[PDB]
């Protein structure tokens, strides 16, 4: 269970994925690509045979290739390798490259405050690229572990990622502060943006 | 055991969640903590022909 | 057409057992091999087993071997795996697959979820908007048991700017996820936006409206 | 995995931990620097260890339970760990000490490893703050993933930066088809992406 | 003083065993409890087992119940954990640690465990010709098990020197870095040599570093 | 259980000493050569029985 390996490229763009298995397989090398929590496709089978449905700009030691010769938007997805006892390699997910988008911060007072706990949002909306930091505070403290991060798969219109982050505490620590505050970083934000409320409507 | 079975119709909330239980009176209190959280007060109503408990607002 | 479907998948306690099948039709599986190859929620692909039935032949993942056993049977043209000692890192969804010589054809997938939290129907608390510019909403599903929960909005009515986020298990071993949505402000005071909330294992189905404070 | 996060001398850090279950008062926090083994900072939730300073304090309010650094000191930038219920261990939390940008000096090596039968060409990213940092590799202007590894430094003790040294290994075979070799890097502290490159053979 | 010195860790085969010791010292392990807690390459801290020596119960972690056994020899103030059908997942600093009698007082050094099929093996060392400032190093690649040590000049040079930490290649053996930079005026004159010690494989070598 | 040779190597750029295991001294000769080719090390090798030390000189 590892989360595969990343990369970015435009349309047009040529990439040669790689993979290795420990020793001498032969032909019997197998390439799929797989889209978002749906299941796998076959693309080449023993290592340069290409499936039938694949289109023509796919292509395929102890050294295995999968290449694309000119990246189409269709192509943007999760591609694996196998080695005919059966393993599966890590796994490499094609990113669309896009100009550097800023996010937009909302931050959500607790609305669950007769369940125990209370469960602050902090809103990061689609912004470029994936890496964002979102930091909390309380009373101007910053805060770790009360906090558990979501994220999306990129879009397909604008190619945009968004983010959801919850702090989540027992009301009896939540009505002791008054201040609750998401600071949150990113390359396309030249100042780190703070979004904050003031316990009880101030 | 077997499931009961709530139905609510309030001003915000509108839909119908289950959950298992040895007697009604226990899926009682799990239905009831639900409704509290979810600021639902109205009229409750039982059916044990269906095992469906009935909040009303 | 080729078609796998599987079947026995859901919940069990750690330790615990669970069966799952997957029918094959269109072809007999004794000219085929069928692998069984599973995925942890963001993590990559894990072959776990094999087996050839016209050769007798299995296989299993070195994490897996003594726990699981894959069968086949001929009659009627369904493998099994049979899963057993089951721990807290099998969680994942499940894929049967068929195989000079690739898996050609993947089932559905099956969820499999071992812990011992049990089935909970989810909370949905509002997180509320702020005439104006951009406004942003949402619900908080919070408190299911086991995954999938689904959130549309409006039934569907409103797709653009809605982001619904993965779930994520919190320290309490049950899962929590928002979906939000991004509207002109302007339209708070007057549009009604509805959280549709869908959970089959528990067989839920909820619509919370939200309003500004 | 372990959590990070940044903060400078004299800044406030609360470190939460909380079990599913109720650890009663049995929390313990630790402390762990690189290469060197725990050492134990807090007991049963609040209790102080001999030797502990002043800024360091443990708290409890419902099933939860925080670790408090009231101003932190240049020491204090390192992994906090919390221990709850069968003990067991909290993900960890390693706090980084903030830092203007600083961009990174990128340097390309050709392979000198051409007789093992592999070539490993080497680009060095040094002493850059942020640690996040995006290189990628082209051959022949494609370009390439999954044939590298990267590794990155510990922050620096008196400068803070953070480098990189990542290596892309090929067969011979596979090397000796092509002709570029490049590492773009991308930062933050880039005004544009850098490349650094060099032609096979002596070119 | 209280000191836990511990020993028996190295390597081992898929499906192979080793046994752990972690003498005690400045105490009597009848007054206190002894956990074992591991950590993988750069990774959070994970109990595994505990023993109680003078009630004499037992604790095992999930991940690590029916494979391993922790036993306590009171005359010796020795407790060793036994770990059997050891798999991929047990590859980590193991780290023997004393509770006296809540909270773990005192730790053991900790001490390597590596499990996997390759043999031990003693590093290359390959050179990274250099060239303002010029960057250069050596590649200490194919050497397994860990630690490899690198020092410049037997640590003359310190400022600018990064080792990196070490990468698993698809082989199996690990590989890792160590690059200096260096004024280039200072290329012509003066010399660059990169030392290297693999305890594992009793191997020592020094590598001079000239540019291209 | 086999045997444990030792290669001392004294060269222009390279200097130091390694090791590993093996059934015959000659094994451990292809052992200890190919380390020496791929790090061009070429010169006048010289065994010694006693220690199951190899010296390459350059």
């Amino acid at each position: 269970t590892q989360s595969p390996s990343s990369l970015s490229a435009s349309v047009g763009d040529r990439v040669t994925i790689t993979c290795r298995a420990s020793q001498s397989v032969s032909s019997a090398v197998a390439w799929y690509q797989q889209k978002p929590g749906k299941a796998p496709k076959l693309l080449i089978y023993s290592a340069s045979s290409l499936y039938s449905g694949v289109p023509s700009r796919f292509s395929g030691g102890t050294d295995f290739t999968l290449t694309i010769s000119s990246l189409q938007p269709e192509d943007f997805a999760t591609y694996y390798c196998q080695q005919a006892l059966l393993t599966f390699g890590q796994g490499t997910k094609v990113e669309i490259k896009r100009t550097v988008a800023a996010p937009s911060v909302f931050i959500f007072p607790p609305s669950d405050l007769r369940t125990g706990t209370a469960s602050v949002v902090c809103l990061l909306n689609n912004f470029y690229p994936r890496e964002a930091k979102v930091q909390w505070k309380v009373d101007n403290a910053l805060q770790s572990g009360n906090s558990q991060e979501s994220v999306t798969e990129q879009d397909s219109k604008d190619s945009t990622y968004s983010l959801s982050s919850t702090l989540t505490l027992s009301k009896a620590d939540y009505e002791k502060h008054k201040v609750y505050a998401c600071e949150v970083t990113h390359q396309g934000l030249s100042s780190p943006v703070t979004k904050s409320f003031n316990r009880g409507e101030c | 055991v077997t499931t009961y079975k709530l139905v609510i119709n309030g001003r915000t909330l509108s839909g119908y969640t289950t959950t298992t239980a040895v007697d009604a009176a226990t899926a009682e209190k799990v239905f009831k903590q639900y409704a509290y959280v979810h600021e639902v007060d109205g009229e409750w109503t039982y059916d044990d022909a269906t095992k469906t408990f009935t909040v009303t607002e | 057409e080729v078609q796998l479907v599987e079947s026995g998948g859901g919940l069990v306690q750690p330790g615990g057992s669970l069966r799952l099948s997957c029918a094959a039709s269109g072809f007999n599986l004794s000219s085929s091999s069928i692998h069984w190859v599973r995925q942890a929620p963001g993590k990559g692909l894990e072959w776990v087993a094999s087996i050839y039935s016209y050769y007798g032949s299995t296989s299993y993942a070195d994490s897996v071997k003594g726990r699981f056993t894959i069968s086949a049977d001929t009659s009627k043209n369904t493998a099994y795996l049979q899963m057993n000692s089951l721990r807290a890192e099998d969680t994942a969804v499940y894929y049967c697959a068929r195989e000079p010589r690739g898996l050609d054809y993947w089932g559905q997938g099956t969820l499999v979820t071992v812990s011992s939290a049990s089935t909970k129907g989810p909370s949905v608390f509002p997180l509320a908007p702020s005439s104006g510019g951009t406004a942003a909403l949402g619900c908080l599903v919070k408190d299911y048991f086991p995954e999938p929960v689904t959130v549309s909005w409006n039934s569907g009515a409103l797709t653009s700017g809605v982001h619904t986020f993965p779930a994520v298990l919190q320290s309490s071993g049950l899962y929590s996820l928002s979906s939000v949505v991004t509207v002109p402000s302007s339209s708070l005071g007057t549009q009604t936006y509805i959280c549709n909330v869908n959970h089959k294992p528990s067989n839920t189905k909820v619509d919370k409206k939200v309003e500004p404070k």
